[PDB]
C-alpha cells in the first residue's frame, strides 16, 4: 500500500 | 459443547477456506498460496504447541512504541520526512483509540509544530518550510481535532485554508493535491473533510466534485483514483466518506458497491485485500470495512428495512481474529501481514478497523462483539473522518460557531 | 557528478563550491514531536536544500542538489516542485531528464511524485513515443502497479494510443489471467473504442470470459467482469445466461456460481419473471447455503440480501395488510  | 472452538479461523471447516488454484498456477495464485500457509502456520501455532488461545491486544506495548514514536523517530522514518502530520495523526489517533490522555505538555508541542507546518497561503506541509499538500492538511487537522483544545482549534487559518482549496479545484470537480501535483479521489476526500470539519464550505467550493467522484465508480462497483482505473479501498473509503460528508452518496451505484466491498474480506485470512486477487492487508481493515458503516448510513438514509440492527456487513469476528492473531508485532505496534515490519501508518488502520469491527451503532441501537480478553475492547472512531465521534462533534459544533469565510 | 552513493561523496558542508551558502536548519521549535533522527547525510542535503529554496537560488548547482534530496526522499513533493521550476529557469534539456525520471522510477516505482513527475514531462514535450514501452517494462516487473496502470490510461487517451492495447490486455491476461488490474484494462479499451453496445462485441466479451471461467472455475476476476458488462443492461435481459451457468454447477462450481446465479434471479425478481415464486425460493435457498455453508465470510451480506428479495418478492408483498 501508499497514501501519498 | 467441549468440542466446539470458539474462533472461527481455527475451527476444522475453516479450512476448507483455503485458495483452490484449479491447478492453473499463475503469479497471482502463487502469492495468494504463500500468505496462507504463513497465516495457517500462525493460527494452528496453539495447537501445535498444545495451549489454550488466548487472544489479547498487547495494550502496554503498542502504547510504549507510540508515546515514544510521538517524540522522536530513527532514521528509518527518512521517507516518511515529507509527512510528520501523519505522523502527529496516526500516533495520537492509536493513542485515543487505546484510550490513553494526551498530556497538556504534549498536545501543546504538537499545536505548535503544526503551525511551523501550516503554509502562508493555506494548508499544512509535510514538515516546516515544506510547500501545502492537501494529505498532511488532512492530516494536521484530524490532529488538532483529536486535541480538541481551544489552542488547537486556533492554529487552523480558515480564511487562507480555503482560499487553499480553492487553488487546488478544478473545472471538472477534482482538486490536485498540491500546486503542480497530482489529481485522484484523495484529494476531494482530504478538501471535504478540512472543509466540514472547520466549516468553511462555500456555495460552490465543491460544485461538481460529487460526479467526479461518481466517475471514479467503475465496473467493479468500487472506486478507483480517477476515471478508468482499478477499484480500490483506499480510493473508495475516499470517494464514499468524501460523498457522505456532501451528502451525495446517492450518487453512487450503493448496491454494487455494497456487493463490491463484501466481496473483498479473505474467506481464509479473515482480514481485508486492497483490490480483487490482491493479498490481504492489515490497513484495510480500516479502509475496506469501514465502508460497512457508511454504507450502512447511507441504505438506512433510504429507509432500506433489510439492514441489520447488530451488525456491519462483514464478519466482524474474522476480521478481529486476523488483526489479533496476526497483525500485531511483540515489541509493539500493528502491521499489514505476519512478516511485515510495524509502523505507525499500519499501527492508527489495524486499531482502527479493529474498533470498527468491535462496534455497531446505529441510532439507538448499539451492539458491540469483542473477541478475546475484554480489555481488548477499544474506543470508537467516527467512519467518516477516522477520529472519535466525540472529537468530531466538538469540533464541528466549536467551527460552527464562526462563520464561513466571506461571511 | 557526485552520486549519494559513491564511495568518495562528500558532505556538502564539505564542498568548496558550497562555501559561500550558509545551510538553513530544519525549524522544528524549542520541543519537537515526530522529530526524526536524520542521518548526517540526509540532513546535510537537506539543510542545503533549504538554503536554496529560501534564497530561491535557480543555479545548476540547486538543480544537481535536487537530485540528491529526491534520492534520499523521493516522496519530498517540495523538493520535485523546485527542481520543475529548475528545469524551466535553467532550460534544462528534458529529454535528459526523461532519461533520469525512467531511472528514478525503475528503483521505486510505487511513488506518487515520479509518476506525476513523468507525466508533467510529457505534456511539456507532447512526446509519447516512449510511454507504452516503459510503461511495459514496469509491468514486467509488478504486473499490478497501481500508478504504472494509471499512467497507461492517461496516456493511452489524452493521445490515442487505443490501437494495440487490447492486444496488450490480451498478453497480460495470458501470462495471469487472474490479473484484476488487465482484465479493468480490458473494460477501459473496450468501452472507449467500440463500446459494449455492440451485440457482436458484448457476444465475443461473453464467450471469452465464459471460457476463462471454464479453465479456471475460482478466479474472480473473470466473474466480476461478465457481471461487469452484462449489469448494465440488467441481467435477467440475457435468457440463455442462467441456463448456461447452471450447466456449469456439476463440474465448474464456486461460490461466485452461485452469487452470480442470486444476482440473475433478484434481477429476474425486478423485471416481473415468471413464476415469480418459484424464483424467489430457489434465490433465498442459494443465500442461505452461501451464508451458512458455500461463503460464510460473507454471511451477513447474503443473510441481509436474502431478507431483501423477500422484503419485496414474497407473494404477501404486494398484499395489503387486512388481507
Ligand atoms: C486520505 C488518504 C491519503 C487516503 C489514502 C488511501 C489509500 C490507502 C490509497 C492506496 C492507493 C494505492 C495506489 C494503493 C496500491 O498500492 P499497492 O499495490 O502497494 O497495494 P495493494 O497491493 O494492497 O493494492
Ligand atoms: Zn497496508
Amino acid at each position: 500500500c501508499v497514501f501519498m | 459443547p467441549v468440542w466446539s472452538e470458539p474462533l472461527y479461523s481455527l475451527r476444522p471447516e475453516h479450512a476448507r477456506e483455503r485458495l483452490q488454484d484449479d491447478s492453473v498456477e499463475t503469479v497471482t495464485s502463487i502469492e495468494q498460496a504463500k500468505v496462507e500457509e504463513k497465516i495457517q502456520e500462525v493460527f494452528s501455532s496453539y495447537k501445535f504447541n498444545h495451549l489454550v488461545p488466548r487472544l489479547v491486544l498487547q495494550r502496554e506495548k503498542h502504547f510504549h512504541y507510540l508515546k515514544r514514536g510521538l517524540r522522536q523517530l530513527t532514521d528509518a522514518y527518512e521517507c516518511l520526512d515529507a509527512s510528520r502530520p501523519w505522523l502527529c495523526y496516526w500516533i495520537l489517533h492509536s493513542l485515543e483509540l487505546l484510550d490513553e490522555p494526551i498530556p497538556q505538555i504534549v498536545a501543546t508541542d504538537v499545536c505548535q509544530f503544526l503551525e511551523l507546518c501550516q503554509s502562508p497561503d493555506g494548508g499544512f506541509g509535510g514538515g516546516p518550510g515544506q510547500y501545502p499538500h492537501l494529505a498532511p492538511t488532512y492530516a494536521a487537522v484530524n490532529a488538532l481535532c483529536i486535541i480538541g483544545t481551544e489552542e488547537a482549534y486556533n492554529v487552523i487559518n480558515r480564511e487562507k485554508l480555503l482560499q487553499y482549496l480553492y487553488s487546488l479545484k478544478q473545472p471538472d470537480g477534482s482538486f490536485l493535491m498540491h500546486v503542480g501535483g497530482e489529481v485522484d479521489v484523495r484529494s476531494a476526500y482530504c478538501a471535504a473533510s478540512v472543509a466540514s470539519l472547520t466549516n468553511i464550505i462555500t456555495p460552490d467550493l465543491f460544485e461538481g466534485t460529487a460526479e467526479w467522484i461518481a466517475r471514479c465508480q467503475n465496473w467493479e462497483g468500487g472506486i478507483g483514483g480517477v476515471p478508468g482505473m482499478e477499484a480500490h479501498g483506499g480510493y473508495t473509503f475516499c470517494g464514499l466518506a468524501a460523498l457522505v460528508i456532501l451528502k451525495k452518496e446517492r450518487s453512487l451505484n450503493l448496491k454494487s458497491l455494497l456487493q463490491w466491498v463484501t466481496s473483498r474480506q479473505m474467506r481464509f485470512e479473515g482480514g481485508f485485500q486492497g483490490r480483487c486477487n490482491k493479498l490481504v492487508d492489515g490497513c484495510y481493515s480500516f479502509w475496506q470495512a469501514g465502508l460497512l458503516p457508511l454504507l450502512h448510513r447511507a441504505l438506512h438514509a433510504q429507509g432500506d428495512p433489510a439492514l441489520s440492527m447488530s451488525h456491519w456487513m462483514f464478519h466482524q469476528q474474522a476480521l478481529q481474529e486476523y488483526i489479533l492473531m496476526c497483525c500485531q508485532c511483540p515489541a509493539g505496534g500493528l502491521l499489514d501481514k505476519p512478516g511485515k515490519s510495524r509502523d505507525f501508518y499500519h499501527t492508527c488502520y489495524c486499531l482502527s478497523g479493529l474498533s470498527i469491527a468491535q462496534h455497531f451503532g446505529s441510532g439507538a441501537m448499539l451492539h458491540d462483539v469483542v473477541m478475546g480478553v475484554p480489555e481488548n475492547v477499544l474506543q470508537p472512531t467516527h467512519p467518516v473522518y477516522n477520529i472519535g465521534p466525540d472529537k468530531v462533534i466538538q469540533a464541528t459544533t466549536h467551527f460552527l460557531q464562526k462563520p464561513v469565510p466571506g461571511f | 557528478f557526485l552520486s549519494l552513493d559513491s564511495p568518495t561523496y562528500v558532505l556538502y558542508r564539505d564542498r568548496a563550491e558550497w562555501a559561500d551558502i550558509d545551510p538553513v536548519p530544519q525549524n522544528d521549535g524549542p520541543s519537537p514531536v515526530v522529530q526524526i533522527i536524520y542521518s548526517e547525510k540526509f540532513r546535510d542535503v537537506y539543510d542545503y536544500f533549504r538554503a536554496v529554496l529560501q534564497r530561491d537560488e535557480r543555479s545548476e548547482r540547486a538543480f544537481k542538489l535536487t537530485r540528491d534530496a529526491i534520492e534520499l526522499n523521493a516522496a519530498n513533493y517540495t523538493v520535485w516542485h523546485f527542481r520543475r521550476v529548475l528545469l524551466r529557469s535553467l532550460q534544462k534539456d528534458l529529454q535528459e531528464e526523461m532519461n533520469y525520471i525512467i531511472a528514478i522510477i525503475e528503483e521505486q516505482p510505487k511513488n506518487y511524485q515520479v509518476w506525476h513527475h513523468r507525466r508533467v514531462l510529457v505534456e511539456w514535450l507532447k512526446d509519447p513515443s516512449q510511454e507504452l514501452e516503459f510503461i511495459a517494462d514496469i509491468l514486467n516487473q509488478d504486473a499490478k502497479n497501481y500508478h504504472a496502470w494509471q499512467h497507461r490510461q492517461w496516456v493511452i487517451q489524452e493521445f490515442r494510443l487505443w490501437d494495440n492495447e487490447l492486444q496488450y490486455v490480451d498478453q497480460l491476461l495470458k501470462e495471469d489471467v487472474r490479473n484484476n488490474s488487465v482484465w479493468n484494462q480490458r473494460h477501459f479499451v473496450i468501452s472507449n473504442t467500440t463500446g459494449y453496445s455492440d451485440r457482436a462485441v458484448l457476444e465475443r466479451e461473453v464467450q471469452y470470459t465464459l471460457e476463462m471461467i471454464k479453465l479456471v472455475p475460482h478466479n474472480e476476476s473473470a466473474w466480476n467482469y461478465l457481471k461487469g458488462i452484462l449489469q448494465d443492461r440488467g441481467l435477467s435481459r440475457y435468457p440463455n445466461l442462467l441456463n448456461q451457468l447452471l450447466d456449469l454447477q456439476p463440474s465448474h462450481s464456486s461460490p461466485y456460481l452461485i452469487a452470480f446465479l442470486v444476482d440473475i434471479y433478484e434481477d429476474m425478481l425486478e423485471n416481473q419473471c415468471d413464476n415469480k415464486e418459484d424464483i424467489l425460493n430457489k434465490a433465498l435457498e442459494l443465500c442461505e447455503i452461501l451464508a451458512k455453508e458455500k461463503d460464510t465470510i460473507r454471511k451477513e451480506y447474503w443473510r441481509y440480501i436474502g431478507r431483501s428479495l423477500q422484503s419485496k418478492h414474497s407473494r404477501e408483498s404486494d398484499i395489503p395488510a387486512s388481507v
